[PDB]
DNA sequence: TCAATATCCACCTGCAGATTCTACCAAAAGTGTATTTGGAAACTGCTCCATCAAAAGGCATGTTCAGCTGAATTCAGCTGAACATGCCTTTTGATGGAGCAGTTTCCAAATACACTTTTGGTAGAATCTGCAGGTGGATATTGAT
DNA sequence: ATCAATATCCACCTGCAGATTCTACCAAAAGTGTATTTGGAAACTGCTCCATCAAAAGGCATGTTCAGCTGAATTCAGCTGAACATGCCTTTTGATGGAGCAGTTTCCAAATACACTTTTGGTAGAATCTGCAGGTGGATATTGA
């Protein structure tokens, strides 16, 4: 298996667009993109921990949508639609 | 193998008594669920606090009524109190 | 024995009163579990997802759909007041968002 | 012409859309990537169920764009039109987070 | 006669206020505050003074709090003067508007 | 009596805040959510003491409903 | 009658300050801290036991709701503690 | 012969057991959970200590009070992050004013 | 730069309210003694998580090109800051009670246990039907004149 | 105001996924009879929480002046929005291993349960002492000149 490198240029300018749309954003300033990146990587790298904390906690080395749950829960980020 | 349970089944019956007509996508029901199980954590979790703050070892009608009012926003409460009071004097009316 | 009566039937609800009585016993929330508590809990849960499904029916209604999806229950829960404070700081999969653009941001 | 709509228009006509539909608006392969990087980075020989994946995206994109309709207020606030970095960091920072 | 320049004073208080911490809203008017409002979810009530004490400390920390999340919106909006606007904007930011 | 809260006071407070220059809508303004933030809180305690089945609001009803509005405060029993 | 962590903190207080005091309105603000800190971490083992189906709180428990509960630093030291507690309690 | 000098604590260990049981957490608790509880319990009561006392050292004084409890969280980075939420009574704030602010 | 106003910064000083400190008792906390039982091993059954193949076409990447937006610059009308000036509450104490949180102790009512019976609810299957995805024209909206 | 260009609607279709409904079984929820509290009685008892003055200072409420801050208006150098050509790589669809999650079944090492048996943490009065709050006195910092 391949190593994975800056997949997170894979979060593409127009996507970050379409959400700042979504979000209600008109106008958009070159250096959005990359704050955007980085604001991302930083939530989700906190979701992951948690989760992935969940997982080892459990002796599984699947990450379920249960271990996301619980992590996004208790980030005050709580989730409707996977919880089984 | 082993069975899940969930509040589906309930959920679909009240579904049929405000729209006769209407159905849910399974999507829609996964959303319903978590949400009966969130309110339900919320309620339990306020009612355990209250018991123990009182130094209460059982939690009664009488702690989920309180849990309600301090969870629940204005009308809400209301009915739902009215509800939870209406379901506990049938139920103890035999 | 005796004639089998469920106690959400005894007590007048669709909602499962043996089901949440369990729940509660074996949720650590407390050593014991009045009669009532699960009766009192099922109610008001019944009472909330009948007060959403009945605003999340209208929106789909609104759409010309019969089905409820999850759109149609953002729909709902954004839209009243009281649903949002209470799932304020929940998110609904597949919901998406209001229509809503700030005023200034429209051709003069 | 050729015909040509003036700058605004199509943004507002996307706006229009996007907030009418709730389809993820970022790509899947890629987002899926970027997971397994990041998980990866914390911990080797994981694996994903795939709705943990999707829910993974789910909370992202729920979570960037209410984060952007507040930094379009921080904007609004700053008599712009235009959202800037500055206005994200003014956001995050009354939302709590990084402070 | 002698006078300080337009905020100059306002300065020298924020450095005398950032480093004490007494209550700042009198004593008196806040118990009365407090009080009238009770009154209206259950009357005769009596209050520990502890409790009113706890409500002042919990309320100025909140406002303080608040005041500083407004200072940096009118910064943002390049002025210097807090405004309803500020407050506003950081009460919809926080999620309590 | 939310009258009592007076400007100067509520200068104090925004002072301790950092504020430098004050618009004078600012008063007003800061009264009402004051009134919002006591009526919250209070609300929840007095919830607190009627279930306790008191008369008499204590601290730990106040610390309780503070804890349960986001707004922990260390000091008072918790 | 009423009880708290007044001793203990003190106690504490003199291994790395025996030469400074404290005074009863901060010894307050301690109390609230240890019970405060204590409520979030068995909260958290209590949902991670009942996550896992297991109905009993072991230091695993404590261990991980210490790992996510403490900013990076806090927690190692924590952790590292805890096990050193555990294991020469053990002896 | 307590369980708090077996585990080497100043820290009421037995305590910790008895309000684990009590709390409704969970059916049942390992003996080492409230032994490693309350160590943490301590090592983060020990911290705290420590810099407001430095605190109060600096303010030449020695006796902390609460604005030195205040000016040890707030000063540090991971405590902070730790107590974001909470408020310590009559701690004050930390003293900064925003550069633009500043005259001249 | 100079002269002076009002602001800090200091090393001392000394009660005083708030701290260490004293000297006894119950409600834990630590001990032996069974009594239980939760939940690591040990296996397997059998989901469902990686990987791969192959084929498009949706959608990302780069460029042009110039509309109009973000940012300087100015400028002056007011809004707030700084300041005496009085004067009205907030503050600070000591009652003096009266309201009331806390026990005591008591049992009738309300759970928790135990041990079978009696079905409502959960897989899968079989059967049923909204509506996603396409199309082709009615409006509808924009932007050049 | 007028076109014409281009972007919406707005029904009208119909087979699929996906819902619904149909069946077969247990895992639970229901009965019953038997111990076990739970915690809501009514009677009292020391806090401690108001209501009462007092008397002051403080600290707040009022104008006066005018410094300098916030908009309003104007200008314009690009930045960032459309539109278009290219063709890359995410999507879609199966087809497979097996990696590894769940089930079922053992039992011990590790918790309850329980009466005792000390012990420690609390509480109510002894002896102090860390600083708050004041003080002349000495540079500062801020301003008008
Ligand atoms: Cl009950
Ligand atoms: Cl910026
Ligand atoms: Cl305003
Ligand atoms: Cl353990
Ligand atoms: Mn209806
Ligand atoms: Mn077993
Ligand atoms: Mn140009
Ligand atoms: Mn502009
Ligand atoms: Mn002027
Ligand atoms: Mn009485
Ligand atoms: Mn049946
Ligand atoms: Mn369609
Ligand atoms: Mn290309
Ligand atoms: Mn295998
Ligand atoms: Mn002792
Ligand atoms: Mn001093």
């Amino acid at each position: 298996r391949k190593v994975l490198r800056d997949n997170i240029q894979g979060i593409t300018k127009p996507a970050i667009r379409r959400l700042a749309r979504r979000g209600g954003v008109k106008r958009i300033s070159g250096l959005i993109y990359e704050e955007t990146r980085g604001v991302l990587k930083v939530f989700l790298e906190n979701v992951i921990r948690d989760a992935v904390t969940y997982t080892e906690h459990a002796k599984r080395k699947t990450v379920t949508a249960m271990d996301v749950v619980y992590a996004l829960k208790r980030q005050g980020r709580t989730l409707y639609g996977f919880g089984g | 193998r082993s069975r899940k349970e969930s509040y589906s089944i309930y959920v679909y019956k009240v579904l049929k008594q405000v729209h006769p007509d209407t159905g849910i996508s399974s999507k829609a029901m996964g959303i319903m669920n978590s949400f009966v199980n969130d309110i339900f954590e919320r309620i339990a979790g306020e009612a355990s606090r209250l018991a123990h703050y009182n130094k209460r070892s059982t939690i009664t009608s009488r702690e989920i009524q309180t849990a309600v009012r301090l969870l629940l926003p204005g009308e809400l409460a209301k009915h739902a109190v009215s509800e939870g009071t209406k379901a506990v004097t049938k139920y103890t009316s035999a | 024995r005796a004639k089998a009566k469920t106690r959400s039937s005894r007590a007048g609800l669709q909602f499962p009163v043996g089901r949440v009585h369990r729940l509660l016993r074996k949720g650590n929330y407390s050593e014991r579990v009045g009669a009532g508590a699960p009766v009192y809990l099922a109610a008001v849960l019944e009472y909330l997802t009948a007060e959403i499904l009945e605003l999340a029916g209208n929106a789909a209604r609104d759409n010309k759909k019969t089905r409820i999806i999850p759109r149609h229950l953002q729909l709902a829960i954004r839209n009243d007041e009281e649903l949002n404070k209470l799932l304020g700081r929940v998110t609904i999969a597949q919901g998406g968002v209001l229509p809503n653009i700030q005023a200034v941001l429209l051709p003069k | 012409k050729p015909h040509r709509y003036r700058p605004g228009t199509v943004a507002l006509r996307e706006i229009r859309r996007y907030q009418k539909s709730t389809e993820l608006l970022i790509r899947k392969l890629p987002f899926q990537r970027l997971v397994r990087e990041i998980a990866q980075d914390f911990q080797t020989d994981l694996r994903f169920q795939s709705s943990a994946v999707m829910a993974l995206q789910e909370a992202c994109e729920a979570y960037l764009v209410g984060l952007f309709e507040d930094t379009n207020l921080c904007a609004i606030h700053a008599k712009r039109v235009t959202i800037m970095p500055k206005d994200i960091q003014l956001a995050r920072r009354i939302r709590g987070e990084r402070a």
